[PDB]
């Protein structure tokens, strides 16, 4: 019926809209080199902000590069969508209708961008067909000589990010749709994460990847034959979660297991562990083969993407390919055929698990005391490890029969291997900590909730009370990759903090794999703590990290159904509609991927502000504002049309922070929002100051920015607050009344409208 | 103490570098500047590196911004410090026309101690190439895309260096 | 019809055939970096072949680099067709038939890839939509952890330029059935292109780019209101061929002229001859509106892909626009409507030509007597000179009155201004070497052939026999772009020595506009001296480099037309058959941009070796065969399925010469194949021996293996062959009846069919 | 003439930098080496060069491989100069396997000179990080992938540099 002025929308229709942006949240780029090494005219010196032999100053440069990491993670969401829709067509028909939840808006994303209303499963098919077209398009942008401004690769970008939260919920749809995952179940059934859940007793199969169509094959060949009950099969990355949603909408506990995020994905193939591995399409290490093959540990590809070097099987016979793995030349194969592969996988992991009993790179007592006597502290491990970890000291320490702080560097470790390949002791640093915390691998046990999917419309609903009554401070949306600057625990330490606050917190992907792992001192878990629903003091797992595309969706839900906005072609309106209304944050603490990039690259177009580790300073753009400038915090009021004070809040669309503490005090501080009542102003400058006092000693510099009204304060300390605003400020205040009479520069009005569009003022 | 000796990085920013100075020249360097700013960062929370960088600050009263979760540290000691984001710090040292923590103006050069790599390495990118504020990294590690640096030490020898140059001050 | 077993291939579908190539052929990884940046785990070091955080050593990570390359130039040649199909079939319709010129396979590399013989502008909409597909597939192997080995990368890249050549194809397969371009036509008519071929006095219209779209409404309203001889149109790059060959197949002169390549970009701009730019997608410098708004030259955006940051006035009105440009309070402005551009940019340049006469960056003579004395030569300049130009010693030598140093500098310099920006004396040594050059700049004239566009049936039919036998010593295949080493002249001399020696040269892009620079003692060029047929001696212009898939394609039909063949899905045979017996070579003297790797990867995948430049051994992948291993050279026979030994040539897919003599003397030894016979071995064998005596001083050091028989020899040199043969390798050969009696490897035989494939003996 | 003051580069390929190296050190690699090789490239065409080529050839009788077009330089010079393509090489180079040009194997340094410096720099990146094979550039420019190499020089000195060699050898 109603469409808005965005159809189908490309890089000139988006650029008011991300302009608009830009001119308050600057970009700030923070360049990984001072060389171009595009093309032959270079590579070219940039450092000084000069220009290369195209005319590309650094900051270009810098832009053309975010700009390729948001596009090739765009890319990787729609491939994977793609392939699934198309399998999920070919094996259910096109005809299949959408069943993704109880809910009015199934595809709040696919109505937002394309404006199309999908029903069935073949709607999903023109969605694909446009991403990809446009994809072409914003690849041509990555050529020399395709753009001179950065602000043109910024506005290009986030119209990658949008296109990548257009393909991520289409995977999504398609693939919950099909394959009888959880639909927006609160009580999802709970599933066992940790290296010490896998019992080395049984034949091991372990899934890496992405992708869940041929895991579903060999999930399917398990249950018919009944070896369920003596076949362990493991997932790492998403592909443990996609394993462990399917068919679970009956909430019968599964017999899948989830190992770890991409930090160990190297760990337990030195453990020994795995009988058989199968590798989808991403997240995988590149060397999973040199270090399998030393433990005989066979290797299967299954998609085209990731064929390994390997010889490709396809065309066989099962009983040929397993003699030639089990005893031959040949460490595994591309098996492309989904059947095949279903019924080869689990006959070559019985036929392996006896054969390669007692094989692992652990060391020895006596080996390992070898190992560490060996090493004479060169530091050259130290300058390769990307964490920074002291092992010199460890090692040194360690020398004299002390073990512990190879123990505590076992956490923060990432198992990337980087510092055994410059030592010239050969010392495997690797394998010496997992010996040293063998026993609390062994002690790693905990649980997480299956993916539910998306968000219903009833929840929102019964939230949107709390919210504007001053009961739920906002909401955080703990997602990301597993680079953790501290180990894994800062992301459990930061959903504790905020769940005892009773603020809404929804997690996906690796992040919620490593909150799932640490039991209290009951032996309970976040999951088990707080239950799996939409409402405060509740925790959410939607799931892997295509279901994201939800908790997006979620906003765009929340103008969809409080002020009833058209969804169809309007994402400058409810893009705006965010910014200025809905609190909430993302936090992605260990994000290393381009997928991670065009996420949060697409929730800033959604005016979503976001917060990420350390480590995403190298992803060569940040948006910050200027909270001095005065003029830079100006809107419409979209009754007069007049020019309108905000808070200076949020303060950045996407930023970075070092410690989990500085997170938690601007998650908390974001959460506010311009139209925000007395109620819910106050308990969030309530909690923005607690989480201040207790994370850094002193409280802000800038409440009494956020302080419009005499009910804007909060209810503990009101008359402490109103005396220094008295004092220190010189407002003008009543004592009788405890009114503040004088002072605000913006006074309180609820029913003002604020906007960034001209467009819509009366 | 010789702190120009371990010059050695893992990765290289391209072929601009810092320059590895020794205890007297980054004395001179902090008592000449015009109007330094002290960024310091978490890892200051080290007792000995607390109370040096304390010392430090209050020799020359060097006004502090205590980036990540610093702060806490500085509450019961007397130099002014206040808390401020490391990547929004490098956002506003690239304008001229920020009046700073005191309102009083822009800085010009900021002295680093206590960081990671990886993390002021990349703010001092865009600080080194967008703007013209000199940085003086005395931390334990060789920071290449500081103005001026001390060399790779070690702990012990960073806290002598640290000493000498309170000592210089 | 009757398919082959490769319809619309993926990375599984060609990963045989890439295998198989890679056997013989490795891949020689030249990496630019020794670290990896991709993701925030790093960087990475990767020197000494040391893994990154995510496993992929550097072998791997210089693959990687080299297929996001050639993706980037395959989705920038697929955008560009996916554009000028929508706007044209946003005109002409759908339906509209293709006629390509006389002849029956219209799309060769569409019925090679796809199996697909589209009839219709609107049968192309699906094979679009297919690479488009396959594009996205590709784009997502570049995250981290997507591919751990080289060789699958190798793979995937030649795939990519395959979906390079079929998107390359499309896009001219449109832009010629539409706009009336040439059609396979022999006689197409020359065209002035060079500095000095434009005029002062005149309003001057200066298009960069690859799209022909608003240049085509440009061209339509200043010929339907009399404005062809008042003013001046110029273009740079491939849009000033596309838009000489518009409207031009009534073989009349043009009117709109050519200016240079990309190298010329800036030099134009510092010359104060333009008074308006209009920039439409590709290959355009990022400066231009810096330097533009410094000489007061209006700056038009008229694509989505190119916005500069200039404001978005598409619903403005044209006066308004006009107006607030010529008031100075915008550089420039975007116009997405091509009707109204093809008004505002004629009333623009007209009304902005008395507003900035006597504007130019050119120094006077007194100011390039007190920049030149102002250097004091610390050679900052000749450190950051891409061409390692000795700019001291040239300023220097202008500091004594001799200013023929920098005239010399002149046509080696790509004028890319980036030592003007480490000299600490501000001197603008581009301007002072233009100043200094001015005199020959005077004189930058010459002539070229339009785009022919493909070859008609006749000419493939004519030339197959002498094309598979060898009558004719080989195909020379001139393409790329202008990131010349050692000047714009020797692609120039390498066209004209092998033109002199029967062979068929076919010149497309810029190398095709750069090669008419320059004349002989009567003052014609090249196209002017010799005919534009596809026979031996002639030489023929395709146009901008979107045709240059035809060239391609010519070597399918004479696997079709001549043998036979089956195109439709048959990739692997058709590229066998023209490894096996189509002597063709490809040069790329100044590849720099990623649409060059792209075209070279897909050549490289259809049996066409490429000699390139040596700043492409910056795009950090070659082929090389190992030519001291006799294991590599063997075949099968296609009527018994037994081994065959063949003579090592071509000896690499792809790879760099450092000087033009090296390049004909690779380009003369490559052009020979297993399958020619007595006589076409003979002249193949001749050029080679002459080209290597001329220029590299010594005959050849392999000559040898290449011999079967007492024909296979040069007919005037035979007795002298016949004595080193004898006295070095001890062979028996009867004197009194010439003939060898023994000593060859391979025995001749001209049934006998070289095939690479077990699955078709 | 010091040829180890100037090592200005334009860009970097790493961390691993070029050993600037002196006269007489290159003298003794030359000399020490078992099975040297003289890659020669179009550029010892000059005047002056080719004389310094063509006597540092017959002092040890170094076996020059000819690259480009400098073949023609060596014709009649009563040396042992064959011609081979530089990529063709440095691809065989990292073959343990080959015969090499005399036909008795592959080789363990190679002496530079006459390259154009971004073609010899990516040649020798696969050399570098893909064999063992040891380079020592005599040129006038200061090559970043070469094992050791003399630093940027004048024409000049570059000549003197030369026949001090020369005169050491
Ligand atoms: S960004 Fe990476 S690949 Fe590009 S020049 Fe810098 S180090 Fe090299
Ligand atoms: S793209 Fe531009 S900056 Fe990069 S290498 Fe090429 S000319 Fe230099
Ligand atoms: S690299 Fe090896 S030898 Fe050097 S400090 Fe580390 S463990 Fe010890
Ligand atoms: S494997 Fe662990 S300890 Fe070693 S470099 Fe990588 S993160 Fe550091
Ligand atoms: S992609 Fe691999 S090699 Fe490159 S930076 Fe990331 S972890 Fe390191
Ligand atoms: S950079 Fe400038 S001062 Fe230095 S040598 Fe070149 S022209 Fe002369
Ligand atoms: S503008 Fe010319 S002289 Fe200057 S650096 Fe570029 S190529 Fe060299």
């Amino acid at each position: 019926g109603p469409m808005g002025p965005t159809p189908f929308p490309t890089a000139a229709t988006v650029r008011d809209w991300s302009f608009t942006l830009f001119d308050r949240y600057e970009p700030v780029y923070t360049p990984m080199c001072d060389q171009c090494c595009y093309c032959t005219f270079g590579p070219c010196n940039l450092e000084g902000n000069r220009r290369g032999a195209c005319g590309l100053d650094m900051k270009g440069q810098a832009a053309r590069e975010f700009f390729l990491r948001c596009i090739t993670g765009c890319a990787c969401h729609s491939a994977h969508g793609r392939h699934l829709l198309d399998h999920i067509i070919s094996i259910f028909g096109e005809d299949m209708p959408i069943n993704m939840g109880a809910s009015n808006v199934i595809a709040p994303n696919i109505q937002l961008i394309t404006g199309r209303q999908p029903k069935t499963l073949g709607d999903l098919k023109p969605i694909m067909e446009y991403v990809e077209e446009e994809l072409g398009q914003l690849l041509a942008t990555v050529h020399a000589g395709q753009e001179g401004a950065a602000i043109d690769y910024d506005n290009k970008a986030m119209l990658a990010g949008i296109l990548d939260h257009v393909g991520m919920e289409v995977s999504d749809i398609a693939q919950v749709t099909a394959l009888g995952f959880p639909k927006s179940d609160p009580e999802a059934p709970l599933v066992e994460v940790g290296m010490g859940t896998l019992d080395a007793s049984k034949p091991v199969i372990i899934a890496i990847g992405h992708n869940v169509a041929g895991v579903t094959y060999i999930m399917d060949y398990m249950e018919d034959n009944n070896l369920t009950d003596k076949m362990e099969i493991g997932g790492l990355c998403c592909t443990a979660f996609d394993m462990t949603r399917y068919k679970r909408e009956d909430r019968k506990p599964p017999y899948a297991k989830i190992v770890g995020t991409i930090s160990k994905e190297l760990k337990v193939v030195r453990s020994g562990i795995p009988d058989v591995i199968v590798i989808d399409e991403q997240c995988v290490r590149a060397d999973l083969v040199e270090e399998g093959k030393k433990l005989k540990i066979p290797v299967i590809a299954s998609n085209e993407k990731v064929m390994y070097g390997l010889p490709d099987r396809t065309n066989d016979d099962v009983d040929a390919i397993i003699e030639d793995i089990k005893t031959g030349k040949i460490p595994g194969c591309v098996m492309l055929d989904y059947e095949k592969l279903g019924e080869l996988v689990p006959r070559l992991a019985m036929e392996m698990a006896p054969l390669r009993e007692g094989i692992s790179a652990i060391p020895s007592d006596e080996e390992m005391a070898s190992l560490v006597a060996k090493c004479v502290a060169c530091g050259e491990c130290a300058l390769a490890c990307p964490e920074e970890l002291d092992i010199p000291d460890a090692i040194q320490a360690a020398k004299e029969g002390d073990f512990t702080a190879l123990d505590f560097l076992h956490d923060l470790c990432v198992g990337c291997r980087r510092c055994e390949q410059v030592c010239n002791k050969e010392i495997p640093i690797l394998s010496v900590i997992d010996k040293a915390a063998q026993k609390a691998i062994a002690e790693e046990k905990g649980l997480v909730r299956a993916g539910r999917g998306q968000v219903s419309d009833a929840e929102i609903r019964a939230e949107g009370l709390n919210l504007v009554m001053g009961t739920t401070p906002g909401v955080i949306a703990i997602i990301g990759c597993a680079n953790y600057p501290a180990g894994s625990k800062d992301v459990y330490r930061i959903a504790e903090e905020f769940l005892n606050r009773n603020y809404i917190v929804a997690v996906s992907g690796c992040s919620a794999m490593d909150i799932g792992m640490y039991k209290d001192a009951d032996g309970k878990t976040l999951y088990e703590r707080f239950p799996g629903r939409f409402e405060r003091g509740n925790i959410l797992n939607t799931g892997s990290c295509v279901s994201n595309s939800h908790i997006s969706g979620t906003c765009h839900k929340v103008a969809a159904i409080f002020a009833g906005r058209n969804l169809s072609g309007n994402l400058a309106e409810i893009a705006d509609y965010t910014l200025n209304r809905v609190g909430a944050v993302g936090l992605a603490w260990g994000a290393y991927s381009q997928k991670a990039a065009a996420i949060g690259t697409g929730c800033n177009m959604y005016g979503i502000p976001a917060v990420l580790g350390p480590h995403s300073g190298k992803y060569r753009r940040a948006l910050i504002a200027k909270t001095y400038d005065e003029n830079k915090w100006k809107v419409y009021d979209s009754r007069n049309g007049s020019e309108l004070d905000i808070p200076p809040s949020p303060e950045f669309l996407i930023t970075t922070a070092e410690t989990w503490q500085e997170a938690c005090v601007l998650l908390a501080k974001n959460c506010i929002r311009p139209s925000d009542n007395n109620m819910g102003r106050s308990i969030k400058l309530t909690h923005w100051i607690e989480l201040s006092e207790k994370y850094l000693g002193v409280l802000p510099e800038d409440w009494w920015k956020f302080v419009r009204h005499e009910a804007d304060l909060p209810l503990s300390r009101r008359e402490e607050l109103l005396k220094k605003l008295e004092t220190e400020h010189g407002w003008e205040i009543d004592w009788k009344k405890k009114k503040i009479i004088s002072g605000p520069k913006i006074k309180f009005d609820v029913s003002s409208q604020p906007t960034n569009l001209k467009r819509l003022c009366k | 103490v010789d702190t120009t000796k371990n010059t050695k990085l893992f990765t290289s920013y391209g072929v601009k570098t810092s320059k590895a100075i020794t205890t007297e020249v980054a004395a001179k360097l902090i008592s000449k500047a015009k109007r330094p700013l002290f960024v310091v960062g978490t890892g200051v929370l080290d007792p000995e590196l607390l109370d040096r960088a304390v010392k430090i600050a209050k020799a020359k009263n060097i006004p502090i911004a205590a980036t990540g979760s610093s702060m806490p540290g500085f509450v019961d000691k007397d130099v002014n410090a206040k808390y401020i984001n490391l990547h929004q710090l490098g956002f506003y040292l690239t304008d001229p026309d920020w009046p700073g923590l005191d309102g009083n103006g822009n800085y010009d050069t900021i002295i680093l101690l206590g960081h990671k790599k990886y993390y002021i390495n990349q703010v001092l990118s865009a600080v080194k190439n967008f703007s013209d504020v000199k940085s003086i990294s005395i931390d334990r590690n060789y920071i290449q895309n500081a103005t001026m640096s001390f060399g790779n030490l070690s702990k012990a020898d960073h806290i002598a260096a640290l000493d000498e140059v309170i000592d210089l001050l």
